[PDB]
């Protein structure tokens, strides 16, 4: 079972914690990163209303702008994800 | 609010 | 001399290849990718107007919307990189 | 337009 670390939230804990979830299932469902960051986005834009975007992987870095309280940045297990909707 | 992330690996 | 594979693009020629002259420039300053996708974030700021979004590094996938027009994924050398508008 | 990217590596 793999151990989330949010590593930088601009998001209401509740979110937070439902994008953990999210995740979680994300990767149970599917292994290939585009598809996990296709069905975390997806997810979000229903819960939470459009518009999100959704980086997974093991090696990057970014420089986006986001909505304040819309933004989350978080390792499940290996895996970074990168959550928001744009500012 | 624009921010960076970086991966540690 | 970093070879350039634009692997799908929604973009004029002309700003795909802006973006590839901005991230060549951004990889001879800088070695970490967060800085680098930094650099290119900001230029395309500057040269096409707010507000684009840039992640770049050697492992990730990613689900994003863009505006029409204004979405490029390259790599340069061996580094990936997205570059878009929000949709 | 929601598109997926994927890097080779």
């Amino acid at each position: 079972d793999r151990k989330a670390v949010i590593k930088n939230a601009d998001m209401s804990e509740e979110m937070q914690q439902d994008a953990v979830d999210c995740a979680t299932q994300a990767l149970e469902k599917y292994n290939i990163e585009k598809d996990i960051a296709a069905y975390i986005k997806k997810e979000f834009d229903k819960k939470y209303n459009p518009t999100w975007h959704c980086i997974v992987g093991r090696n990057f870095g970014s420089y986006v702008t986001h909505e304040t309280r819309h933004f989350i940045y978080f390792y499940l297990g290996q895996v970074a994800i990168l959550l928001f909707k744009s500012g | 609010r624009s921010t960076t992330t970086q991966t540690d690996m």
